[PDB]
RNA sequence: GUAGAAACUGCGAACGGCUCAUUAAAACAGUUAUAGUCUACUUGACAUUUAUAAGGAUAACUACGGAAAAGCUGUAGCUAAUACUUGCAUUAUCCUUUUGGAUAAGUAUUUGUUAGAAGGAAUUAUAACAAAGAAGUAACACGUAAAGUGUGUAUCAAUCGAGUUUCUGACCUAUCAGCUUUUGAUGUUAGGGUAUUGGCCUAACAUGGCUAUGACGGGUAACGGGGAAUUAGAGUUCGAUUCCGGAGAGGGAGCCUGAGAAAUAGCUACCACAUCUAAGGAAGGCAGCAGGCGCGUAAAUUACCCAAUUCUAAAGAAGAGAGGUAGUGACAAGAAAUA
């Protein structure tokens, strides 16, 4: 037959998964869920190859059996569960909270997060639908459906979704001064203020983003994520703060120690 | 030749082994389900009537009720056909089968007695075996004993000491499940109403 | 004999009730020291009253001798060892005995046992 | 309470593995579309026209049997189920104006008449009226804060995918120059069919469509690509073979179940082979892993294990010739004795 493929070859795995060639012939195919396979990482990899808590898949299963790891404050027990771009995974045993982010290089890194920030996740809206009764519902990057959004929320906006109540608290627009983070581009993981946008009739829309050091980089509209206004980010960025350094000064300031 | 006679009322059966062709001649050209006077087999069988209900041909190929021939045929077998066991879902197979008309080919016959005669047969109508296992549904127990909804029927289950458990009970956990569903629906409607109200209030 | 322990990337793992680390045993001009000695060595290092809560694996003596790298785990207790660790490792440690070694004969027997061919 | 053979039920077996025969604008690759569609598991939302809980019927099993033989099964008797099947409040709207009165009640899908947050553009979302209208909304099982979960279910959305689809890109050959068009060739109209668009098919109609910028043929010892050898730069040759896509399971065709197959360690038939037979009849598909014969210049063990990687399940705990380990191994590659 020709049904859905259910295996993932090790070399065919996404690059940011960052697995070794000789470490077996297969990679864990993420179960279908809230995030795309390419745009996410299974929690098996998250806490075997990143947190190093478990050194085999079986120990990953042993961890997951105890309802101790919660993705967005709800217990998850699927080994190949897609965690996705930004969300709060809380481990109760060590009482630690990680918000998943990108880095300037473009891999998925857990970021240590305090309790007050761990109940406060960001969701980039992707679609605005209206169902029966003229009730509007937002489809977010998280694969989440939020009914009864404010009318002022637009298609590309980003809402602060509270983890417990699942309700939006406030939304951020996509003006030319809005802080943004690139999610899949050549400049994945970069953070900037959106210098400008341009609308292409019937084709991809490009936006040019200004860095902290006045560095302009362009990207497609489909893979940007508003993370705040001009004032400041609404989350805590990793140690590079989303500032991608050039290949020269990166070596230069790595050398000095 | 090996007439397997069954009394379903007593749930008991007897194997009669015969060889003479004139003895079973009256059964010739009688399709399945036919009632035939079971007289010529022997003196004791005089009086009873037998319902022809199955058989197996000389090569062991069983009989059916559909194909009304006197020999073997092959045909496709469905999932719900009564002479075939599928190995996987939706699998169909073509197998030989022997027609319902009975002739001088059957290596075995299966018959049931329908009408009592005048004699008695040892072990065929003397003793009887009951259900051999009681019903499990509470409705079945309630119908068998006729005690309506007066009291729990778990005290009036038949023994093996050890009793099978009864389905479709009136357990307090069942009642709790129903009330939990009710209150879940209620609070869901309540949160719907308040969230509609807050949407209306934030519209302006 | 005289040797020294060196423990690297030591991190607590409450999720498995373990603490994970890598061990290099420096024994210059001396052969490889068996696992028992390093066992009570780190037992007194971490003030452990019991030694069977130790699992040691992946000991490589390196080129030229005098060093040996490896991995070790402590456990909260024997119950944690039994719960969170594989049976081949338990057998290697010696706290349980090996199971029946029929192997793939089970597979061939299970294929011989075709459903409703053996009434039992 | 703990378990629990068998069996019914559920899920999977459509993944994986192997091979490269077919295939020359086909497949494939980059680039699009799906405003022309389907989509199990998983994830998020969320529902409409006897009840202190409804019905029969069956496996396992019991006993009587047949056949040389097989994943063969006949008759009689019971019983279960999350197998199969029936079936029980409420909400919203208008008026005096917290409150009292008054009014209305089908999810997809289909038809007809209208109004009309987003897209690039709507016959869009949605809404109104008139007709139909599936399937459902728990007659189900275990227990978490010093009320939860599992299983199942309508619709939408996401996700894992898929089918079609735009543009562009291929080796030799003209001792292949005109092809296609009754028998669909090119297009229109209407319909049928499909998950959807489409000559995909049917009917009517028109005479179109491609071609020296090589059509149509022929050849390929041709699966395509990522890639490999050789390279100063150009180039030339190779790519069965780690990954991706395609195709196939001796050759054809047909079909059931299923979300997904024109499946082949699923079925049906024919052709070619070929096994057992008491001669009546049964049963088969190593281009899966080993291994054998044959062919050849030309290629390994009828080994061990699920410990790692990962998949399936009723999902720690079972399986997995996937895969890993070792054996044979002067295919290649690296270091390096004979002082």
């Amino acid at each position: 037959g020709k049904g859905i493929k259910k295996h993932l070859k090790r070399v065919n795995a996404p690059s940011h998964w960052m697995l070794n060639k000789m470490g077996g012939q297969y990679a864990p195919k993420t179960s279908s869920g809230p995030h795309k396979l390419l745009e996410s990482i299974p929690l098996v990899i998250l806490l075997r190859n990143r947190l190093k808590y478990a050194l085999t898949f079986d120990e990953v299963k042993m961890i997951l059996i105890q309802k101790i790891v919660k993705v967005d404050n709800k217990v998850r027990t699927d080994c190949t569960f897609p965690v996705g771009l930004m969300d709060v995974i809380h481990i109760t045993k060590s009482n630690e909270y990680f918000r998943l982010l990108y880095d300037i290089k473009g891999r998925f890194v857990p970021h240590r997060i305090t309790n007050e920030e761990s109940k406060y996740k960001l969701c980039k809206v992707k679609k605005i639908l209206l169902r029966k009764g003229r009730l509007s519902i937002a489809v977010t990057h998280d694969g989440r459906s939020i009914p009864y959004i404010h009318p002022d929320v637009k298609v590309n906006d980003t809402v602060r979704l509270d983890l417990e109540t699942g309700k939006v608290l406030e939304h951020l627009k996509f003006q030319v001064g809005s802080l943004v983070m690139v999610t899949a581009g050549h400049s994945v993981g970069r953070v900037g203020v959106i210098s400008s946008i341009d609308k292409n009739m019937g084709t991809y829309d490009i936006i040019h983003v200004k860095d902290s050091r006045n560095k302009v980089f362009a990207t497609r509209l489909s893979n940007v994520f508003v993370i705040g206004d001009n004032t400041k980010p609404y989350i805590s960025l990793p140690r590079e703060k989303g500032i991608k350094l050039d290949i020269i000064e990166e070596r230069r300031n790595r050398l000095k120690a | 030749m090996k007439l397997n006679i069954s009394n379903p009322l007593n749930n008991v059966q007897k194997s009669i082994e015969i060889d003479d062709e004139k003895k079973l001649l009256p059964f010739m050209e009688k399709r399945i389900g036919n009632a035939v006077p079971g007289d010529s087999i022997g003196e004791e069988f005089t009086g009873y009537v037998f319902r022809i209900t199955g058989g197996n041909d000389k090569q062991g190929f069983p009989m059916i009720q559909g194909v009304l021939t006197n020999n073997r045929v092959r045909l496709l077998f469905k999932k719900g056909m009564k002479c075939y066991r599928p190995r996987k879902k939706g699998e169909r197979k073509r197998k030989s089968v022997r027609g319902c008309i009975v002739g001088q080919d059957l290596s075995a016959l299966n018959l049931t007695l329908v009408k009592k005669g005048v004699n008695e047969i040892p072990g065929l109508t003397d003793k009887a075996v009951g259900k051999k296992l009681g019903p499990k549904r509470a409705s079945k127990i309630r119908k068998l004993f006729n005690l309506d909804k007066s009291d729990d029927v778990r005290k009036y289950v038949i023994g093996r000491f050890i009793k099978p458990k009864i389905q479709r009970l009136v357990t307090e956990k069942r009642l709790l499940r129903k009330r939990n569903l009710l209150q879940a629906k209620e609070k869901r409607r309540l949160e719907k109403k308040q969230q509609l109200k807050e949407y209306k209030q934030l519209l302006n | 004999d005289q040797f020294t322990i060196r423990v690297k990337k030591y991190m607590s793992n409450p999720l498995l009730r373990r603490k994970q680390f890598a061990l290099e045993i420096l024994h210059p001009n001396k052969g490889s020291v068996a696992k028992k000695e390093v066992k009570e060595r780190l037992a007194k290092m971490y003030k452990l009253n019991n030694v069977n809560t130790i699992v040691l694996f992946g000991f490589k003596t390196l080129f030229g001798g005098g060093r040996t790298k490896g991995f070790g785990l402590i456990y909260k207790n024997v119950d944690a060892v039994k719960k969170f660790e594989k049976k081949y490792r338990l057998v290697r440690e010696g706290l349980i005995d090996k199971e029946t070694k029929a192997g793939r004969r089970a597979s061939k027997e299970l294929k011989n046992r075709r459903k409703k061919v053996r009434g039992t």
